[PDB]
This record gives C-alpha cells, sequence and structure tokens, in this order.
DNA sequence: AACACCCTTTCTGGATTTATTT
DNA sequence: GGTGTTGCTCCAGAAAGGGTGTT
RNA sequence: GUGAACGGUGGAGCAACACCGCGUGUUCCCCGCAUACGCGGGG
C-alpha cells in the first residue's frame, strides 16, 4: 500500500517469527524497506551473508531489519516472485507475453508492485517502489528500475500496426532486445527508415528504457492479445508455509 | 545430384580391383547385407545388378577410395565407413607393429551445361572392348570412331539418368585419339582379357562439373576421373 | 530573474534513470566549493540548500526550489554500454600460496562471493541539455563555471562538458514546473504530464528514507 | 592536476565486444542467410558526434579502449609494482575482505551497511591509495577520473580539442584476421613410430573410430559433443598509431600524485586489453604532460621532485591496519 | 623475458590467406573489368601505420607470418625434441587425452564451466611446460607471449624503428609464381625479427625456451613442404637486450641451462594426467 | 563452547532476434 | 574451361542444512 | 550532497591440403529387348 513490505501482512497473512528483538530507543529506518522502526517494533539484526551482492542497494546503515523484510528475504519468496504483479486482491503472473500485454496495456486500476527477474534468483521485492498511479508504472527488471507509460506503448504499437498495413509479412520498424543488452538496442532498421516519417522516428528515438524493454516483448511478428495472468496467491502462500 | 568420395589411407597403395576383392573377403563372414550393398549384388543372389553401379571403388595414392552416386550411394557409404575402417585396423593390427588408418570425405555436386564451343577432357584407363563385334569395330578407324562416339555419349546419358538429373540431348562429342592400348584382366591368372584405351581424349561442347564415369567396368575403378580438377587445371 | 540554462557536452553521457533537476547539480557544485573552502570534514547537508534560487511554498509547508529538470535534444542514435566486474584468481592463487593473502577456502565461486563475475549494461546518450529556473544569473554562472562533468559514472570519463550559457527570458517563456512537485502543489502548476508517485522532491534524490507522495513527470 | 599521456602501440590492440557477429570467406559481415558463415569477434567501438566543416555533426564510428579497463590497469600496476613489495617487506598480510576491497573495490567483506563519520571520511580520503580509489563497504568516492584511450583520428576531433592536426591518421584502422585449430591425433602418420601413447597404435584407432561413429550418428539423425577442428576470425586494431590518455586528480596531496607518477614510470611492462597469448597490447610511452609541462624524457620522468619525495616519505608507514579499518570498521 | 630473435630465410615463405583474389597474366591484380581473370593466392598480410609523403601517416601493407603458427611451431619443436624423448625414456607413457591436451590445448571441444582449485593453479603455473602454454578443460592462462614474424622493412619503422635505423630494406618483397595455380611468396634472402616475452618465469621455463630455440633451425615455417618452401637459419639471438648467440649455439645464460637440465631430469607424467583430466 | 567458516543440494517459467568498424 | 573442410565452446544464484574449527 | 557514490570482457586454439603420372593381352559366366537374324550390359 505504501511500502513494498506491506504485502507481507496485507496481501498474504503472515506473522512475526517471535524470535526477534523489540526495538528500544529512538527510531531508525529499515535497511531493506526504508520503513521506520519505532519503539516496541519487532526487528532482527542484519546478518546478510558474504554472498549478498546488493550492498549498493541498501537504503540505510542502521543494520536493522523489520519483521516483514525477514519474510520477504526467504527463499520461497525469492523464487516464487520471479515474475509477478502484486495487488491488494492477490498475486498474478506476468511471465507470458500475453500477460505482459495485459499489464503494460490496460493495467489493473489499483496500487501494485511489479517485479521481474533477470537471472536464476535475485532480491527484487524490497528495493522497488510501489506504484500509486496507473499511468506511471515502476517495474524492476534485475538490476534495473524502469518506468513505463501505457499511453506511449499504445501509441508505438498503433504506429507499428499502421506501417505494417498492406504487407503480407510483418517487418519491425525498430529492434528491441528482450534482455536489453545489445549495442543496437533501440535502433532504426533499414526497413523502418523508409516507412517512418521524421517525427515518428524522433518519437521512437525519445523513449524511456522501460518502454523499450516492454516493446521488446510486445512488438514481434505475432502480436499477443491481452489476457489476465494466472493467480498464484495460494501457491506462494502454501510454499511459504 | 551429388557424389560422395571417401578416402582410406593404410600407409600403402592397393589397386581398386584388388581392394574390392579384399573388402569382399574380409567382410564375407559377417554382415552380408552391407557387403551386398557395397558390391551392388542382387537382393537374393550373389550375381551383381546389371544397372548403373552406384557404389564403385576408385584409386587413391595411399590406399583405395569409395565413390557413392546419388542419395542412396551416399547413404551406403555413410553407413559403411566405420565398419570398413574397423576391419582395416583389425587386419593391419594382427600382423606387424600396426598402422594408423585415416579417412577423408567430400561431397562433390554434379552438373552439366551446354556451351557453343568444344571442350577437352582426357580419360585414363578406360575399357572399350567386351565382345568380338567391338573388336571388329576397333579394326577400322571409321567404324571405330562412331563406336567410341556413341559409347561416350551413352555413358554420359546413363550416369545422368542414374544420378537423377536431366541432361541436354543435343550434345556432340568427338574422339581425338589414345596414347596407348592395353588389356584388362577380370581375375588374376585368367587367360581372358578385355581391350582398353589409355589416356584417351574426348571433346564435348558441354561442360561437366563433377565426377563422371564412362565406358565399361565402372565398379572396378576404370574410366572415371574428376572434371573439376581437369576444368581449369591448376 | 527568469532565465534559461543550456549545456554543451563533447562526450556521450550516461542517460539518467530519473529526472535530473538543476537544483541538485547546483547543490553538488555548492558542496564542492564548501569542501574546497572549509575542508573535507564538513556536513554536506549544511550547505546544499544555500543556492541562488527562489523557493515555491506550497500550503502546509513542503517547499520546493524554482528549478526544473533537464531536457535532452538528442544528436545521436541510442546505444548501450557494457561493463564487467571480475577479480583475478591467478594472482589470488599466487598470493595465497605466498602467505600474503589469508584465505582458507579451497576454490573460487564465480556465481557469488568475493570472486563473483558480473556483467551489466547501461544506455548512453549525446544531447543538448536545457532547463529553466528563477534566480540571479551572476550567482548561477560561477557555480556552473566550476562544473566539468554531468551525469553518472563520472569516474570513467562520461559526460565531459564543452560550454554553457545562461540568458534571461520572459515570464511566460520559462516553464519551471516540469519537476517533482508536492501533492498539495497549486493545480495551476500541475500539468497532464504529472502523475502520482512516491519520489523525492528535494535534497539528495537518491535517499529512499526521504521519499514522499508527489506528482512527477516521466523523463 | 591534469595528466595527459601519449602512447604508441607496437602490437595490435584487441578489446572484445559482446554480440553474435558472423563473417564469410569474403569480407562481407553479417550476410543474409544462405551463405557459408563463420563466427567473428570484433573490437570495441562507440558512436560519437564529429563535427566536420559542413557542420552536419553526423555520427561516426570510433575504436576505443574502455575507461574501466584503463582504470583497472592503473590500479593493478600500482598494487603490484609499489604497494605489494612495500607491504611484503614489513611482513604484512591481508584478510580476504581487505584484499577484495583493495584489489577490486568489493563490499563482500562487510556486506551490511557500514556508517562512517565526517572525520573518518576525511581521514580515509587523505590516504594515498584509499583516497585514489574508493569503494568497499563504505562506498567512498575516490579522487581519480580515468578517461578512455582515444586514437589520434579525424573521427575524434570532438573529444580532442586542438593541437593534434599534425600526425593525424584517417581511414580504417582495423583488420580481420583468421585462426584455426587442428586435431593432433589425426596428424599421426601411418609411419607412426610414436610410443608415448599408452595404447600405441590401438588408442589412436579408437579415437578415430569414435570420431567416425559420432559423425555417422549425426549424419543419420540429420536426415552437443564437439571435436577439435575449428575455423573462426576476430578483428583487431592495426599497430603503429598513437593514442591520447587523460587522467585527472581532484585536489590531490603530493603523495597521491607521486604514486600516480610511480605507476606511470613502472608501466610499459604491462599490456592493454586482451589477447594475452598473442602478445597483443604492447605499447611505448613517447610523452607525458604535467599540467601542460613536458616532464617525460628517454629514461623515466624528470621533474616533480616534491611529488616523488612526498611519495617516498609516504611509502614508509604503509601498514595493513589501515586496509583492515577501511575494509571492516 | 623479452627475448628478441633475428632470422633469415633461404627459400620462399608462403602463408596462404583465406579469401578470393584474381590476377591477369601477372599484369594486374583484381582489375575492374572481368577480362582475362585468373585465380591467385596471396601470402598473409598486415596493415601498419607508416610515414609516407614526409609528414603524413598512412596504412601500408606488410607481409608477415602469423604469430599463431609460430607459437604452434615452438610448441611442437619443444615437445618433440626435448619433452618427448625424456618422457618416453624410463617409461612414463601418456594417455591419449593427455597427448591431445599437450599438442592442441584442450582435449575436447566443450569446456566445463566449473572453476579450478587454487592449489591446482599454483602447481600448474609452476610446471616447466604446462605453465608456459596454458589451456586445459578449465582454460588456464599461460605465461608465454608469442608475436608474429616481421621483416625488417622501412614500412615497419613505427614498430621497430629505434632498434634498426640502418640495415632496413625497401621495395617489394613478393614474387608471383605460376606453379596454373598461381600464388605469391616472399623472396628468399631476407631478414626477419621475432619477439617473444614471458611474465614472471622460473629459470627452468627460460632454459626450456632456449633449448627449443637451439633445435628449431631444422624445422620449417609455414609454406608448402612439397615445394620445399620455408627453410630458415637462426642468428643474432638477444636475451633481455644482451647478445647470447654464437655460431655454435647460445653459449650464454648458464643458470637457465642448469635449471632446465634439473627440471627435465625429474619430469613425470602425473602432472599431464592431472591437467588433462576434466572434472565435468 | 558458541559462533565463524567451508561444502553440497535445490528451486523457480517463456520463447524472438538488426546490422554506419579494411 | 575448379572445388571441398571448418561454419565455437563456457558464464556472470543466493538460501539452507550439516560438518568442522579457533578460542 | 549530478537516483549519485563502488565494478577488467576475459582466458585456450598451425589455412594448406586433398582430388592428376604409375600392373594386366582374348572368348568365359550371367540380365533384358526380342523372340533368336541379333542388339544392347553386369562381372
Ligand atoms: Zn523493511
Amino acid at each position: 500500500m505504501r511500502y513494498p513490505s506491506d504485502i507481507v501482512d496485507q496481501v498474504l497473512k503472515a506473522g512475526p517469527d517471535k524470535g526477534l528483538l523489540t526495538w528500544e530507543g529512538v527510531d531508525a529506518a529499515c535497511s531493506h524497506c526504508s520503513r521506520p522502526i519505532q519503539n516496541g517494533d519487532l526487528y532482527s539484526p542484519s546478518s546478510v551473508g558474504a554472498f549478498f551482492s546488493d550492498t549498493r542497494d541498501l537504503a540505510s546503515t542502521s543494520r536493522s531489519i523489520c519483521w516483514r523484510c525477514v519474510v520477504l528475504r526467504k527463499k520461497p519468496m525469492l523464487y516464487g516472485l520471479s515474475a509477478a504483479v502484486v495487488t491488494q486482491d492477490g498475486i498474478y503472473s506476468i511471465s507470458k507475453d500475453v500477460n505482459k500485454a495485459w499489464l503494460f496495456t490496460t493495467p489493473p486500476p489499483a496500487p501494485f508492485l511489479v517485479v521481474h527477474s533477470s537471472s536464476t534468483m535475485q532480491h527484487l521485492s524490497w528495493r522497488t517502489p510501489v506504484t500509486l498511479d496507473n499511468r506511471r508504472i515502476h517495474v524492476r527488471y534485475g538490476p534495473n528500475l524502469f518506468i513505463v507509460r501505457p499511453e506511449v506503448v499504445r501509441k508505438a504499437l498503433s504506429i507499428a500496426d499502421r506501417v505494417n498495413e498492406g504487407q503480407k509479412k510483418w517487418v519491425t520498424p525498430v529492434y528491441f532486445d528482450r534482455k536489453a543488452a545489445a549495442m543496437g538496442h533501440g535502433l532504426i532498421t533499414r526497413a523502418g527508415a523508409e516507412m517512418l516519417t521524421q517525427e515518428e522516428q524522433e518519437f521512437f528515438q525519445s523513449v524511456t528504457p522501460g518502454e523499450r524493454w516492454a516493446l521488446s516483448y510486445l512488438m514481434h511478428s505475432k502480436r499477443p492479445e491481452p489476457e489476465v495472468g494466472e493467480c498464484i496467491t495460494e501457491k506462494v502462500m502454501t510454499s511459504l508455509n | 545430384m551429388f557424389v560422395k568420395q571417401v578416402f582410406f589411407d593404410l600407409g600403402a597403395r592397393i589397386h581398386a580391383d584388388e581392394a574390392r576383392a579384399l573388402v569382399a573377403k574380409l567382410l564375407d563372414d559377417t554382415q552380408p547385407g552391407l557387403v551386398s550393398a557395397l558390391m551392388n549384388y542382387m537382393p537374393a543372389s550373389k550375381t551383381s545388378k546389371t544397372e548403373f553401379p552406384l557404389v564403385q571403388f576408385s584409386n587413391f595414392n595411399q590406399g583405395f577410395a569409395l565413390l557413392g552416386f546419388g542419395e542412396v550411394g551416399a547413404q551406403i557409404l555413410s553407413d559403411a565407413t566405420p565398419i570398413i575402417h574397423d576391419a582395416m585396423a583389425k587386419l593391419f593390427a594382427s600382423r606387424g607393429q600396426g598402422v594408423v588408418v585415416q579417412v577423408s570425405s567430400r561431397d562433390v555436386p554434379l552438373s552439366c551445361e551446354k556451351r557453343p564451343y568444344g571442350l577437352q577432357y582426357t580419360v585414363a584407363k578406360m575399357v572399350v572392348q567386351k565382345k568380338h563385334e567391338h573388336r571388329e569395330r576397333l579394326a577400322n578407324p571409321e567404324t571405330g570412331k562412331v563406336f567410341l562416339e556413341g559409347l561416350f555419349l551413352r555413358s554420359l546419358e546413363r550416369q545422368a539418368a542414374a544420378v537423377g538429373m536431366v541432361l541436354p540431348r543435343d550434345l556432340v562429342v568427338s574422339f581425338k585419339g589414345a596414347e596407348r592400348v592395353s588389356s584388362v584382366k577380370l581375375r588374376p591368372d585368367s587367360t581372358l582379357a578385355h581391350g582398353s584405351l589409355r589416356h584417351a581424349v574426348f571433346e564435348v561442347n558441354a561442360r561437366l562439373g563433377g565426377l563422371w564415369s564412362v565406358g565399361f567396368l565402372l565398379s572396378k575403378g576404370f574410366g572415371h576421373i574428376n572434371t573439376d580438377l581437369q576444368l581449369g587445371q591448376g | 530573474v527568469n532565465l534559461k540554462v543550456t549545456i554543451d557536452l563533447s562526450n556521450p553521457m550516461m542517460e539518467p534513470g530519473d529526472l535530473l533537476h538543476l537544483d541538485a547539480l547546483l547543490g553538488a557544485l555548492r558542496v564542492s566549493r564548501a569542501r574546497a573552502e572549509h575542508g573535507d570534514a564538513i556536513n554536506p547537508r549544511d550547505y546544499h540548500y544555500d543556492l541562488p534560487l527562489e523557493r515555491y511554498q506550497a500550503p502546509s509547508g513542503d517547499w520546493v526550489f524554482k528549478a526544473s529538470a533537464f531536457k535532452l535534444k538528442r544528436q545521436l542514435p541510442n546505444q548501450m554500454w557494457m561493463q564487467t566486474g571480475r577479480l583475478s584468481i591467478v594472482e589470488a592463487a599466487r598470493h595465497r600460496q605466498s602467505g600474503y593473502l589469508q584465505l582458507r577456502a579451497g576454490k573460487p565461486n564465480p556465481a557469488g562471493g568475493p570472486f563473483k563475475t558480473s556483467i551489466y549494461h547501461r544506455p548512453i546518450v549525446q544531447a543538448e541539455l536545457t532547463a529553466f529556473c528563477v534566480g540571479d544569473q551572476q550567482g548561477i554562472e560561477a557555480l556552473l563555471s566550476e562544473c566539468r562533468q554531468i551525469g553518472g559514472k563520472r569516474g570513467v570519463g562520461f559526460g565531459q562538458v564543452a560550454g554553457f550559457k545562461v540568458e534571461p527570458v520572459a515570464e511566460t517563456d520559462c516553464p519551471w514546473s516540469w519537476r517533482a512537485l508536492p501533492a498539495d502543489a497549486d493545480p495551476r502548476l500541475v500539468t497532464s504530464e504529472h502523475a502520482r508517485c512516491i519520489a523525492a522532491i528535494r535534497g539528495p534524490y537518491w535517499d529512499r528514507t526521504l521519499h514522499v507522495e508527489a506528482l512527477a513527470p516521466t523523463p | 592536476m591534469q595528466i595527459e599521456v601519449t602512447v604508441r602501440n607496437i602490437t595490435p590492440i584487441f578489446s572484445a565486444a559482446p554480440g553474435s557477429n558472423y563473417i564469410t570467406i569474403d569480407g562481407t559481415i553479417n550476410p543474409p542467410p544462405g551463405v557459408s558463415r563463420f563466427p567473428l569477434v570484433r573490437t570495441r567501438m562507440m558512436y560519437v558526434a564529429a563535427d566536420v566543416g559542413d557542420g552536419v555533426i553526423k555520427s561516426v564510428p570510433l575504436q576505443i579502449v574502455p575507461g574501466n579497463t584503463m582504470r583497472s590497469l592503473l590500479r593493478r600496476t600500482m598494487l603490484k609494482h609499489v604497494i605489494e613489495p612495500a607491504l611484503v617487506e614489513k611482513g604484512n598480510k591481508l584478510s580476504i575482505g581487505a584484499y577484495a576491497t583493495a584489489y577490486s573495490g568489493n563490499a563482500t567483506g562487510n556486506p551490511d551497511g557500514v556508517p562512517s563519520s565526517f572525520d573518518e571520511i576525511a581521514t580515509m580520503r587523505a590516504h594515498p591509495f584509499i583516497g585514489l580509489f574508493g569503494g568497499g563497504p563504505r562506498m567512498l568516492e575516490g579522487r581519480l577520473m580515468v578517461d578512455s584511450l582515444y586514437p589520434i583520428h579525424t573521427n575524434a576531433e570532438r573529444i580532442l580539442g586542438a593541437g593534434y592536426e599534425n600526425e593525424m591518421m584517417s581511414g580504417p584502422i582495423t583488420q580481420v584476421v583468421w585462426a584455426r585449430r587442428m586435431d593432433p591425433i589425426l596428424n599421426l602418420g601411418s609411419s607412426e613410430d610414436v610410443e608415448v601413447i599408452n595404447g600405441g597404435a590401438v588408442a589412436a584407432n579408437g579415437w578415430i573410430q569414435d570420431l567416425l561413429a559420432n559423425s555417422k550418428a549425426a549424419a543419420s539423425k540429420k536426415k552437443n559433443g564437439r571435436g577439435l577442428k575449428a575455423f573462426n576470425a576476430h578483428e583487431v586494431v592495426i599497430p603503429g598509431l598513437k593514442w591520447v590518455w587523460r587522467i585527472s586528480l581532484d585536489r590531490p596531496t603530493d603523495a597521491q600524485v607521486g604514486l600516480v607518477l610511480l605507476a606511470l614510470n613502472k608501466m610499459t611492462n604491462e599490456r592493454i586489453a586482451g589477447g594475452h597469448s598473442k602478445d597483443y597490447g604492447r605499447f611505448v610511452i613517447d610523452g607525458v604532460s604535467l599540467n601542460g609541462e613536458q616532464v617525460w624524457s628517454q629514461s623515466g620522468i624528470t621533474g616533480g621532485e616534491q611529488y616523488f619525495d612526498a611519495v617516498a616519505e609516504a611509502i614508509d608507514g604503509l601498514s595493513s591496519k589501515e586496509f583492515e579499518q577501511f575494509a571492516q570498521s
């Protein structure tokens, strides 16, 4: 709702481990979530481990963890939330291309959290902000924090469909990488240099990296149709417990 | 289509006809079907097929070579290469210190195109005489020119049909001459012999881009040479 | 007192992930000057707000500088830059054998730990940068003349500046409200580009403990 | 404290780039499908906006060596030719956390947050090596700005201000070279007479038989395991041209400038980028300018006596305790 | 460490370069018109920045022999003339995988992605041969760097100008031969320079390099062995800038020779088996 | 005598691709 | 009035449990 | 206090061969078209 760790008690029903200490003295921020740890709040001292490679993403140096990030840091939560969108109603998947088309075009109208993994297993839940608005979406993709506007995605898709009219085959005006790693990620192709006007080329040139990453999934030969993702609330809940 | 050429090196040179008998002997006891496929035998009997031989032994400096025409001919060689290599290694390992047997393979595509000018092709060790009538035709140059003439043209037609490609039916070939004349024996120490031509030169308006075989006794490695090495010889 | 700022760079620079506000760069330059004056053992939060800019006071506090975020006029196609982090194991082996390094582990692990190998990619851009603000030009020009790089990854040579220019414009000419604004900001300043989010409206914009509800536009 | 170094590579420079590119036997790169295609690894290259007399300021390709590579090279030569012997002579040792922080800037020594006071931050930024390069669990900021290597080329008119019009090169400065790998077992002749192999002439025949069997199985399947034969190509930068390297120091002490000059003096026994087995990356220094003043001669650097004396004084007292305190706290 | 070798060829040197090039009855190379075209084979080539026009820098061709072939030649002559007789003596057979690993680096086409222990790296980098040429399943880094063979030519002044101000030739050094397969070769009687470097080597490794350099003269450089191309002689070997070559051999740097004698006295095949073994 | 350090399993879902570097 | 062969291989994850030591 | 500050694209590999010049000396077996007057060809 406000912090990424609110999902621990709001979306799913979880409680403190009861083996944690109770905070005494003036308050400090949680090292992972940026949530204040006031007087009487359960918390755990920070022992992340030598395999923790996210020191540059820590929010503070208080070396304290609230009882919700303790749940967020478990392995079932690490591999169960590899690609999902979190809303008050429940947890849904965005793994498939059609699910991404549903999310980045006509999103669900609520506060929600979007995370996507870029490797085998990663820490992503506690270092991504929640999105309070529908037309400005914060999405975390591995070590990248992106911003996606559905209007820009819709306009680009409409442009791509317009230029492809009257052709028996599909040709992409621009190249986008699903991994967002190629040197020519976002370039104008030779075919797109002849069927695109100057203002359209300038529009494609000036686009945020997150929109390029989304258009990588949404703009190919077979155009996916939006449909809702599979609900994985009970699967995650029973894996955690 | 294409013809596959496989080279076996035993560290010594053995003749193609002798290599055929050696391969027949070594694999006689086991895997008779593979030997029949190599030797183009009839499915039920030992007598060989009358049609154009797909698998024919050839000449190599360090051993013998195998040629396979068409998809079937290439497939037979593909399934036969490891067995033949193992048999060679076992044979040469029993006697002496032992040799290392190396192989090599190529896929040469076949082609032919018609051009309005004569082209020069030489043939080495080609057999032309099989019956008394052929011997009589060889007596007089006028009646023998046409005989060699049609023999060359019909050998080209037969190989083209067997490999599965169409050849232009307006080719005109001619025969310039031969360096030498010698006989070919089917089996060693047999009085019967077959007349042959050595280093014969033939002339066709068309151009040929692969391995092509002419004359009689093709499967014994007689009268076949690569046109590609001869075409723009380096 | 209304003026515009334009910056020329002779080198591709790292493309900013979020808005790069003019007041943040001015605060960095002012803190650098304070470090050169008083020494390295100073509190940067004492001097980072001592800027020659006016402040917009929203109802119920929540003030914000009268400075906008930089806009890019692209001159190159968008390209992507790759960098790698790795720790050598041959020299590590020699040092461990010689006793200079005190390690008791058997073998390195490239998946994680001290000897992890990592690859990461970031986009780069070359553009004209422009921004609008309200303040005194004489005060702004010196600080900007002290600046020689813009953007992130400044330690590997990204974003060398070639020149700058400050000029006055009309009151309607300069939009300074294209910036992260407070939630209670007067609806006149808020445009359709501004959307609700959780972001920083002041100070060091990377400090997550200071993020608040805000209306901000997408870069 | 601006330092500008001019170099000249004697061997090709090869800085590999990510990506899947292909070449033919001819020079055409990334051909349409239907032609024989071989893998190719190119150098590193970036697009820059070069203004020509036309003023079109179009985009042109420039071949460079990344600044991260040069920064790491400077760090490694400092650590190997200066810090390592001085620390070893005193009989000092480094823990894994201190070693990782000093040699790479890693934070895995104390992966949690490590706070530091303003006096503490100043006392580390005064240290020569710790002040030159930051990092560690503190994530401190260093005082070094290391730019990338730029060839003296007409495509680099924008980056290099002026004064390089002479001895400037134009045109291509890269070439594609081919490499091969051969199977040594197949090279064994029938004359053999090799008995180092355990099986003699029987093991080699087994190796050949496995090759033949694998080929037969693959051919049957067509109508994974990989052998030793290979044929591929890569792209290098031609030798003999000269480059420009710029390093900037932010309000440095004399000891830090002395350490930088010591590293520059002890250079030229190192290599740039990769291609280790082929002796790629060799170079010679032909000029060093110290704030516009030429201080490089045939034998080392002549000048900067205060810097050298300060660094000589600062080398003594170099103990592992400062490294341990910066690493862990 | 920074050994420089000067060599002379007595027969033409040929190093075919992949590609397609054409000649017309020796008159011209790659004419714009497709008239009297014939196939031609070129020797390996290297562009170098040079001073032409007295003030401007341009790229000019230079005929070289690639450093990969020289490194392989060094490996093979050292493995045949030195390591092989010492190994085969007193027993000590090698396995087939170890043989392939010693001759061509890896023994298979696929390397395992696992790392190797610190002790294995430390012991392998100290071996007289394995430490020189790296490789193996885990891709160990060797400490030998082999450059290419450059002729001492006025085009390579920006590469080797300081050392040889004089004794530099000029003009074409290539001749086209018809035998109708036409190829171009480097003319005999030419002086080349070869640079080899080692980083932090033991005395045994330097001794092994010198031993290999002693027996190298009977080998051949690139070329077509049927046409007896590629013969050469060795002179003017300089070690770390000091001349250590005589008409009868090296005759210098005795510590390296003693160290290599001791090292090859106690070589065993256990290290080869341990290095070649793949822990997949 | 308990925390520091090392080794060794294990767990998670989808699907396309361009080309300004002798 | 030449053509076949080779036509790439590895990887960039942290949690969790159990077995060992310094002291 | 420039959503900043910290980060090595690396390690191993022969373009030069392969396909060309080199032994047999006279009526024996099989396969088709015919339908034997003979043509074609397999070994
Ligand atoms: Zn938290």
